[PDB]
Formats: structure tokens, sequence, C-alpha cells
């Protein structure tokens, strides 16, 4: 081959990881906000709600079983954007990549 | 007649089968359920041992988590007189509509 | 020809899920014999979302049954889509099957 | 021509391999329920008291005091629990088993239909 | 020659894309053991026996006790080879945050190692291929 | 609520769309319950499911 | 359990001590197969009205 | 005989693919003796330990952890490491046969 074509190939395919991990971290925190909704929804500071962690579920009024999603949520929702411009910076070396191919 | 006869000859070589590594596996299984016994016997008293199954190994004294455990033993060495009792009567049966098959078309 | 494909892809896409709904719909019955079978006797639970919520008994059958109803309902919804992407697979074949052909 | 008689034998090779894989695991899914069945026999042996090891999560295991051994779960519905008591969880145990048995069981009447017919396409075969 | 590169890039993308793939592996055993302890970590309360919260004790999949949970201070961890050992709240703290990039670099190298078999696993079969 | 794909709101070609969307269902035919009572109800009238939408049980 | 009824029917059978039997009620494929491996000829497949002229070819009735 | 070369050749072209199979295969199994030996040279031997086997999680002496950790372990890495090689020993007659069978 060429180092191009080991390094044009792996690029693409290290392409493909960093546009993988971007979108896995919006539906937790999704869902970690749907699960912010049904505790709310139902039984707040008149019933208690355990809030899940791991096996043991810590029961207290409404507020921190949310807000323990929300800690679940803040740290998901600013490990996306880094990846993010990754891909988009690992796809100038490839779109750079992509005439260094055919040039030569 | 002869299909009748030869229903009995492939229903028993089929099933003949399983039953004889079921003893084998289960020879195997009194092992362990004994041998898990003696690694906590190992122990001579030990209260921090947890007796449990799953998941979950809930705390006990080790004397009936070995009481449960020699009969887990049995339990595990029991059924194989079954699974060894299967076995040794199909052998029987699949000659038996056999011969009837050869019997009848001699007759 | 790819165009003929994408409505036969989503036809079966959208007909997955619709499925396993109707084995929830089942173990939504099967809760409701069961939420009229407890009167709380041990903690009623629904669990949705990562958190598990303090739940109660007579809050939960109607939910199950809204489960139910709601799942019920999502039978519905790709039977619509069914024959929608059905159909459009259908239309292009001869055209890209023959298409594929010459 | 040719490849038709080709195509079903092993199309039909499969279908034994996925009931006898679906008998399987619906011979392994039932073996759990009798496992929340059985767990509860224990917890009410020794007594709520007890110090239960649960895991925790990959590889940890996590502990407890046992409590509440009337208190015991039954999950049904799509996403839904009803802790039962200690008669009760054990019973729809037994029910969603037997609700897999048959389930379960003519797995193996599809299952073993489904070779003789490969067969029967591979006897035409090497017809 | 066009020969040479054609049966190269082929031979160098089967074992290579190999370590993508087992690039990813072991990644993917990061999340088993990076999930353990925050699990543990919104358990752990020092100064209060871990797992001191409310809980529903899980049996199994279908049942569940839910008790009181509060033990000693203590993770009975799973170190493999049917060995468990039980381990306090900072052991485990430590034990299974060691398991994280344990699983973080793996990735790395077992991908590298064959980074050069592709390229050997290649060049052996071009000649391999044109030659013979 | 209203009758969507069956007596209700239900949005799905994947459970991620429904299970999203099944909060807004769910509670309000309750609230639009509660205010019943509230309007000061002891017997209610309900014409026909045909000369309704219907009622959910 | 199938096969002890048959034969101790079949014996009982035997206790009239044939050859052949012709078996209308209560014909199993394992009744003519234990009598075949009685050596017992058990005829099946067979009329009540054969064994009706058979009830006339010994005299005899069929037997409940 | 030109069935002989061909698989003898491919043969000779598989087991270089057939190294990753070996490599992946065993990493499966190597992954796991890592936390076998390690975690334990890192624990105390001062504490209790437990053996977690069939149907029952003994409690055993962390002095009858480390044979049962550390021995076996060693002994493991034996059949894995034959395991592999009789799963590409086996395809090498199935590639010679083969040819046999199906010229």
């Amino acid at each position: 081959d060429q180092q191009k074509i080991n390094k044009f190939a792996r690029n693409t395919s290290r392409i493909t990881e960093l546009k993988e991990e971007i979108e896995v971290k919006k539906k937790q925190l999704q869902n970690l906000e749907d699960a912010c909704d049904d505790i709310m929804l139902a039984d707040d500071d008149c019933l208690m709600i355990p809030y899940q962690i791991g096996d043991v579920f810590i029961s207290h009024s409404q507020e921190e079983t949310q807000e323990m999603l929300e800690e679940a949520k803040k740290n998901l929702q600013e490990e996306i954007d880094a990846l993010e411009s990754r891909v988009e910076s690992i796809q100038r070396v490839l779109a750079d990549l992509k005439v260094q191919l055919y040039a030569k | 007649a002869f299909t009748e006869l030869q229903a009995k000859v492939i229903d028993t070589q089929q099933k003949v089968k399983l039953a004889d590594i079921q003893i084998e596996q289960l020879n195997r299984t009194k092992k362990h359920a004994h041998l898990t016994d003696t690694e906590i016997m190992t122990l001579v008293d030990e209260t921090n041992m947890y007796e449990g199954v799953g998941r979950m190994f809930i705390l006990q004294s080790k004397e009936a988590i070995h009481s449960q455990l020699l009969e887990k033993q049995k339990i595990a060495e029991e059924k194989i007189k079954e699974l060894e009792q299967k076995k040794s009567y199909l052998e029987r049966s699949v000659k038996e509509a056999e011969d009837n098959i050869r019997e009848m078309l001699m007759a | 020809v790819e165009k003929y494909q994408q409505l036969q892809k989503d036809l079966s896409k959208s007909m997955s899920g619709r499925q396993k709904l109707e084995a929830q719909l089942t173990e939504n019955n099967i809760v409701k014999e069961e939420l009229a079978l407890l009167d709380g006797s041990n903690v009623v639970f629904k669990l949705l979302g990562p958190v598990l919520v303090k739940q109660e008994l007579g809050e939960a059958r109607a939910t199950v049954g809204k489960r139910l109803d709601y799942i019920t309902a999502e039978i519905k919804r790709y039977e619509s889509q069914l024959r929608d992407l059905e159909r459009q697979s259908e239309q292009q074949r001869e055209t890209l099957a023959q298409l594929q052909q010459e | 021509n040719l490849p038709q008689l080709e195509m079903l034998k092993n199309q039909l090779d499969q279908e034994v391999e996925f009931l006898s894989t679906s008998i399987a695991q619906l011979k392994v899914v039932q073996t759990k329920y009798v496992e929340a069945k059985d767990c509860l026999n224990v917890l009410n042996k020794s007594n709520e008291g007890k110090e239960l090891l649960v895991p925790l999560t990959s590889s940890m295991y996590v502990p407890g005091k046992l409590h509440d051994v009337e208190h015991v779960l039954i999950d049904v519905g799509t996403g839904y629990y009803v802790e039962k008591t200690a008669e009760d969880a054990k019973d729809f145990f037994k029910r969603k088993i037997d609700f897999l048995t048959k389930q379960m069981e003519k797995i193996q009447p599809a299952l073993q239909e489904k070779h003789a017919m490969k067969q029967a396409v591979m006897e035409m075969m090497s017809q | 020659v066009l020969k040479k590169l054609d049966e190269q890039y082929q031979k160098y993308k089967f074992m290579e894309l190999n370590l993508a793939q087992k690039k990813r592996r072991l990644k993917g055993q990061i999340p088993e053991i990076k999930q353990t302890l925050e699990i543990l970590k919104y358990m752990q309360k020092k100064k209060e026996s871990t797992n001191s919260m409310e809980t529903r004790f899980l049996l199994a999949d279908n049942l569940y006790c839910k008790a009181s949970v509060p033990p000693t201070d203590k993770m009975c961890l799973w170190l493999g080879a049917n060995v468990m050992l039980e381990y306090d709240i900072d052991e485990a703290q430590a034990l299974l945050e060691k398991n994280l990039s344990t699983a973080t670099k793996n990735l790395d190298s077992l991908e590298e190692d064959l980074d050069f078999l592709r390229d050997q696993f290649t060049t052996t079969e071009v000649n391999m291929a044109r030659v013979y | 609520a209203p009758k969507t794909d069956m007596d209700n709101q239900i949005v799905v070609s994947d459970y991620a769309q429904m299970d999203r969307v099944l909060r807004e269902e769910r509670a309000y035919i309750l609230n639009l319950v509660k205010q019943i009572k509230k309007t000061g109800c002891n017997v209610l009238l309900i014409q026909k499911s045909i000369l309704r939408d219907a009622l959910s049980d | 359990m199938e096969e002890e009824y048959i034969q101790q029917l079949c014996e009982d059978i035997i206790q009239l001590k044939p050859d052949v039997v012709i078996t209308e009620k209560g014909i199993s494929d394992l009744a003519q197969h234990y009598l075949m491996r009685a050596n017992i000829t058990a005829i099946r497949r067979v009329r009540k009205t054969d064994n009706n002229r058979i009830a006339r070819a010994c005299g005899a009735r069929i037997v409940s | 005989s030109a069935e002989q070369v061909i698989a003898g050749f491919n043969r000779l072209r598989q087991e270089q693919r057939g190294l990753a199979s070996k490599a992946a295969e065993l990493e499966m199994e190597l992954n796991e003796h890592s936390l076998v030996i390690d975690t334990l040279k890192e624990v105390d031997e001062t504490r209790k330990c437990y053996r977690m086997v069939g149907g029952v999680l003994v409690e055993r002496t962390v002095k009858e952890v480390l044979p049962a950790l550390e021995n076996n372990k060693e002994q493991i890495q034996k059949i894995i490491e034959t395991l592999t090689q009789q799963l590409q020993a086996k395809g090498k007659e199935l590639n010679e046969f083969r040819e046999k069978h199906n010229i």
C-alpha cells in the first residue's frame, strides 16, 4: 500500500468511534431527564421516593431523586461536546487525507 | 403393523441417548455439591460462611449449610439411578418393536 | 434497487417494536390480576426511568391499564405504517426488479 | 432448478438451531423463577437480619441486613413491580414458568419437525 | 505495479480491523467497572455504614426483598478464579477503580501488537499470493 | 384524552418514542378527571362512548 | 405401565390359552405387539362383525 | 496429488490469520487471569476471604485463596492455549480432507 492508504483507512475508522460516543450520551440524559419527571409525577413530599443507587434505593423527599439524576445528567451532557468537534477535527484530517490520496 | 413397530424403535433410539449422559452429569454434580461442603467444612466453624444459591449470599451457619449440602450432594447423586433407569429400559424396547417388525414380516 | 429496500426495511423496522408490545400488553394483563390481587400487601412499584419511584397501589392499576391501553393503542400505530412501508416497496418492485435486471 | 433443492435443505437446518436455542433459552428463563421462588424459602428460614451479600455492580458485591421476608417481588406488567407475600411471590414464579412451559414446550415439536424436512430436502438432495 | 498494493491493502485490512476490533473490546470493559464505584460512590457515605440507605434486596431478577440494608463497612468483591474477597469501602474504592483503566489501556497496545502483525501477515501474504 | 391510535395519545415507531410521551397522556386525563369532581359532580351522566370519544375505564 | 395392562389382560387372555386373539375393543399398538411378543397372534384392524361372525364361529360371546 | 499443496498453501495461508483468532480468544480468557493474582497481592491476607463455588459461597481463608487463586490460574493457561491450538489443528485436516473429498 502506501502510508496514506494505511492512515486514510484508519482515520475513517477512527472517525467511526468518535461519532459513536457522541450519540450514546443523549438518551440517559433523556431518560434521566425522563426519570426526573416520573418521580415528580407521583409521591413527592407527600410520600418518600427512593432514588436508585445500585440496589440501594435512597428514600427521601422528591427534590434529590431528580437532582440525583441531574448529577448523572450534568456530567453526561458535557461529555458529548468533546467528541463532537473531534469527529469534526479528525474528519478534517480525513478530508485532508482525502486529497493527499489523489494528488499522488 | 410394521409402522407402529417401526415407530417404537425410532422413539427409543432417540430418547435412549440422553439419559446416558444425564447420569454422567449428575455424578459430576454430586461431587462439587459434596465438595462445596468440604471447602466450608474445611473451616471448622464459620458463620461468615454465606450459603447462597445465586447473586445474593445470605449469612448462615455452616452447619445447616452442610446439612443442605450433603443432600445437595445426595440430590445431585440421586437421579443417576432414574437417569440410568431411563437408560437401560429403552435399549430393551427398541428390539421388541424391531422384532414385531420382523416376525410380522415373517408371518 | 435501494429504493425498494428502505420501504421493506422500515416495514419490519417499525413492525419490530409493535409486536413486543403485546407481550408487555400480556404482562400488563398479568399484573392487573395482581394489581387487582394486591391491596399493597407488599410494596407496589412502578419503575419508569432510572429512578425507582415510590408507588402506591391505586395509581398503579390505572397506570398499567393506561400502560396496557397505551401499548394496546400501539398495535394500530404501525399497522397504519405497515401497509405504508409495505406498499411503497411493492410499487417500485416490478420497476426496480426489472431495473436491477436491465 | 438445481439450486432450489439446494436451498431449502440448510434452510430447515437453522430452524432446528433457532428452536433448540429458543427452548434452551426458554429452558433457561424458567429456571430463574424457582430461583426467585427458592431464595425466599432461605430468607424465611435463617431470618430477617441475616447478612445478605448481594451483587453491587460489575464484580462488586454489596452487603446488607435481611429484612421483610414477607415482602418479596414479582416483576410483571411492562415496567412494573408487585412485591408480594412470601406465599404470593412463589406463585407467579411458578405461574410465569408455566406460561413459559408450553411456550418452551411447543418449541421442540417445532424444533424436531424442521430437521426431518431438511432431511426430506437432503433426501431429495442426494437423490 | 498494482498487483502488490492490491493483495496488500486486503491483508493489511483483515488483521487491521481485527485490531480496531481488538481495540474496542477493552474499552468495552471500562463501563462495567467504571459504573461500579459510582454505584458504590453514590452509596459510600463516610462516617456511616456504606449502603446505610433505603434498599430493596436483590435476590433475583423477579424476587426482591425490600429491606433495611445497613451492614458493616465492607464490599465483598469479585476477583475471578472463583475467589470472592471481602473488601471494605476503600479497598473496593481502590480495587474497582484500578480495574477501570486496565480496561482503558488494553485497548491501545493489544490493537498495536498486531498492528504490525496486520502488516506482517500482509507482506508475508503478498509475496505468498504473487509468487506461489 | 383524545383517541389517537386507540383511546389515548401514542406516537411510536420505537419504545423510546412511546416511553417519553406516555408521560403526557396519563397525567392530564387524571386532571380532567380531577376537575370534574372539583366541579362538584356527585353523579356523572356520560352519554354513550359513541356519543363520546370514549372514557378509559 | 402400558405393558402391564396389556399382559394382565392378555395373561387373562393367556388364562384361556390362545394363539389367535382377534382384538376389537381396546386394540392397542402395544396390545398386538405384546401378544406378538407373547407369540400370541393378535389379529387387529378387524371388525366386531367378524367377531360377531366369530361369536358365531366359536358360538361364543365377546368379553368386556 | 494436487489437493495437498493448495490445502497446504492455504493451511500456510490460514494460520497467519489464525493468530488473531487465537490472540483474540485467549485474550478474552487472559483478561481474567490478571484480576486473579493482582488484587490478591493488592489486598492484605490479614482479613477474611471467600471462595465462590457450586451453589455455595464458601468462606475460605486467604491462605486457601492464594493456592485456589494462583495455582489453577497457572493451570488454566495450559489448556486454553491448547484449546485454540486444536481449533486450528482441526481445520488443517478439514482443509486437507475436503481437498481429498470435494475435489
